């Protein structure tokens, strides 16, 4: 009803309604997917405003300096890369044959997400949290920013 | 990217209970601390050079009492007479930059006694005028008191 | 305009002017702060809302005329600062915006957004052809959260979706209309709810609220 | 100072002599700045308890009529300028539009300086905007209180 049919040159100011981060007792992967999109978010947040900054100190001739903070951008990275982020991983694991479980999924994501900083699981094959008793198997953990 | 956080502060529906628990929860899931770094950065605060020496003139006896243009140049003396060090801040063409936050909070509270002392330079004013006003009126009345 | 944030301040209004910065510290600020019932602090240029589950009168078309048109930082922290940046940043030089509302289910988002559509389509002036597309999005609010949002464990109802609203503009200002788009429908939770948890709303808003003719014509 | 002729002291001696009710050529402390504000010296009150604890040692208040001529004659020239006022009001302003509101001015004026009582303010409005109300303009009132 209220959008134009004409194919005019326009301007939009956009509202965007959407949950914020969030930790159960239980998470699943509807939460894994949420908890992306948040990442998404604070990449492209951060990142955008950084260069915001740096226009304005570039406009005033005001040398930037580096700040520390958290990188969205590894966390992404883990969940979004085509050859072994974790939805890629599972997509495999519900196209490639076989004995496809839920423990198979996990032993994947110790072979292929070991050597990464930010994956933790205890059966990692690299695991400093092996011996970390606040792991229970069948399980693992993301270090996202929260 | 225009961005609004929202925060919950009870789970009971209510208007007056708060949890500091619940909110710090939501402190972590929304990363607020994470948002205060990149706008927290070398330089902490800023401003442009008009309503600043709007803002403090009254602190620069040179600027007292009008005005003086051009702005830069009685934020420049401004900051020259208050004796800031160098260090603390920094010019630019069309911003003036504040690298500490303690300097806005000393300045606030500078400006905010010279208010007071505003306050005493109307009140002197008003009531010598009503002084004024009753002298004028019984002045006229007679020859000598 | 020599008026600032730093006036009617209660706590500070900043998270960037917070001296030691930790959890602590913020957590004194927000108590502070909507314990004196001033529910909005910002970091930088961004907005933090806290629900006050109530109506304050910081809503008022008067109080809309205090804060059109002046610049960000130049007076006490609201929302519609946010929106009057934006709008201004959209309007004199020509950027297309967007605001991005995060945060709790129940923390008071949606009303946010309802309350910047409710705020642009005032400060355009543009009437019924604005207050058509305010009242398409107002009234079809219900609807997609009655669809696609159900009970979790935290929550009695949560965003289960993200809602998208364009608001299309001409050059001249006048309102060319606006696109609804949903995003990330949880689809497993039609088929399997977890445990504790909720199917969307609408089958059993289906099943309870209908008449037996009605349920016996669906089968 | 050099100081002052026989003409400023006897101007100085009218208002000394309206404010002394009981005529015995001295008054005490709490009336004693009402002649130098009636005069249109106008010192603060914080200065005039300054001006009578410089000279009495006792704590009394007594005060003669020669120290009380020099401090006269310290404040004679010392009559803040015109401009300085006009942009003391312009501080207070709501909007820069040259108007202030008139409760937040209330407020203002009896939680700072030396403190205008009830009647005082509630005067002050009136005189500022007698048209009301709410908001009180400052451009014909500040014209009309600093010219003598
Ligand atoms: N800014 C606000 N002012 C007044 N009430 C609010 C505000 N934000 C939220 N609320 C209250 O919260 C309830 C719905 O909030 P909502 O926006 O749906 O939260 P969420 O988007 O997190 O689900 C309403 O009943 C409303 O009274
Ligand atoms: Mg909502």
């Amino acid at each position: 009803s209220i959008k134009a049919q004409t194919k005019v040159r326009k301007k939009v100011m956009g509202v965007l309604d959407i949950y914020g981060f969030e930790i159960f007792e239980d998470n699943s992967f509807e939460q894994f997917i949420i908890n992306y999109c948040n990442e998404k978010l604070q990449q492209i947040f951060i990142e955008l405003t950084l260069k915001e900054e740096q226009e304005e100190y570039i406009r005033e001739d005001i040398e930037w300096t580096h700040i520390d903070y958290f990188n969205n951008a590894i966390i992404c990275d883990l969940i979004e890369n085509n050859t072994n982020g974790i939805l890629a991983m599972l997509d495999e694991e519900c196209l490639r044959p076989g004995t496809v479980t839920d423990e198979t999924f996990l032993e994947k994501l110790n072979q292929v997400c070991a050597t990464h900083q930010h994956f933790e699981s205890r059966m990692s094959k690299c695991s400093r949290f092996l011996n970390d008793t606040t792991l229970p198997h069948s399980c693992f953990r993301i270090q996202h920013y929260a | 990217p225009n961005y609004i956080r929202c925060i919950k502060p009870n789970d009971k529906k209510a208007a007056h209970i708060f949890s500091e628990s619940l909110v710090c929860h939501q402190i972590r899931y929304l990363g607020l601390l994470e948002n205060v770094r990149v706008r927290r950065a070398g330089y902490a605060f800023r401003q442009a050079y008009e309503p600043c020496l709007e803002r403090y003139k009254m602190l620069c006896k040179q600027t007292w009492p009008h005005w003086k243009g051009p702005a830069r140049s009685g934020v420049e003396v401004l900051f020259n007479e208050l004796e800031i060090p160098v260090e603390e801040y920094s010019f630019g063409r069309s911003k003036i930059f504040i690298r500490n936050p303690r300097t806005l909070f000393q300045l606030e509270d500078l400006r905010k006694q010279r208010l007071e002392d505003l306050a005493t330079l109307i009140q002197k004013i008003y009531r010598g005028w009503k002084c004024r006003t009753h002298f004028l009126l019984m002045k006229g009345l007679n020859d000598i008191f | 305009v020599k008026s600032s944030l730093l006036d009617n301040m209660i706590g500070v209004g900043d998270t960037v002017l917070l001296e030691p910065l930790n959890e602590e510290t913020f957590i004194d600020n927000l108590k502070k702060r909507f314990d004196h019932n001033e529910i909005y602090t910002y970091i930088g240029s961004v907005v933090i809302s806290v629900n006050p589950y109530r109506s304050l009168p910081i809503y008022s078309p008067e109080k809309v005329e205090d804060y059109r048109n002046r610049n960000f930082y130049e007076l006490s922290p609201h929302i519609f600062a946010l929106s009057d940046e934006a709008y201004r940043s959209l309007r004199d030089q020509d950027k297309d915006q967007c605001i991005l509302i995060t945060g709790e289910s129940g923390a008071g988002k949606t009303e946010a957004s309802k309350l910047v559509m409710s705020y642009v389509a005032a400060v355009c002036g543009k009437g019924a052809e604005v207050n058509q597309v305010k009242e398409q999005l107002l009234q079809s609010t219900p609807v997609l959260e009655a669809f696609g949002n159900a009970k979790t464990v935290r929550n009695d109802n949560s965003s289960r979706f993200g809602k998208y609203m364009d608001i299309e503009f001409d050059f001249k200002g006048d309102p060319l209309g606006g696109v609804i788009s949903n995003y990330l429908l949880e689809k497993s939770r039609v088929v399997k709810q977890p445990r504790g948890e909720r199917n969307f709303h609408v089958f059993y808003q289906l099943l309870s609220g209908a008449s037996e003719e009605l349920l016996h014509k669906l089968k | 100072a050099d100081q002052l002729t026989e003409e400023q002291i006897a101007e100085f001696k009218e208002a000394f002599s309206l404010f002394d009710k009981d005529g015995d050529g001295t008054i005490t402390t709490k009336e004693l700045g009402t002649v130098m504000r009636s005069l249109g010296q106008n010192p603060t009150e914080a200065e005039l308890q300054d001006m009578i604890n410089e000279v009495d040692a006792d704590g009394n208040g007594t005060i003669d009529f020669p120290e009380f001529l020099t401090m006269m004659a310290r404040k004679m020239k010392d009559t803040d300028s015109e401009e300085e006022i006009r942009e003391a009001f312009r501080v207070f302003d709501k909007d820069g539009n040259g108007y202030i509101s008139a409760a937040e001015l209330r407020h203002v004026m009896t939680n700072l300086g030396e403190k205008l009582t009830d009647e005082e303010v509630d005067e002050m409005i009136r005189e500022a905007d007698i048209d009301g109300d709410g908001q009180v303009n400052y451009e014909e009132f500040v014209q009309m209180m600093t010219a003598k």
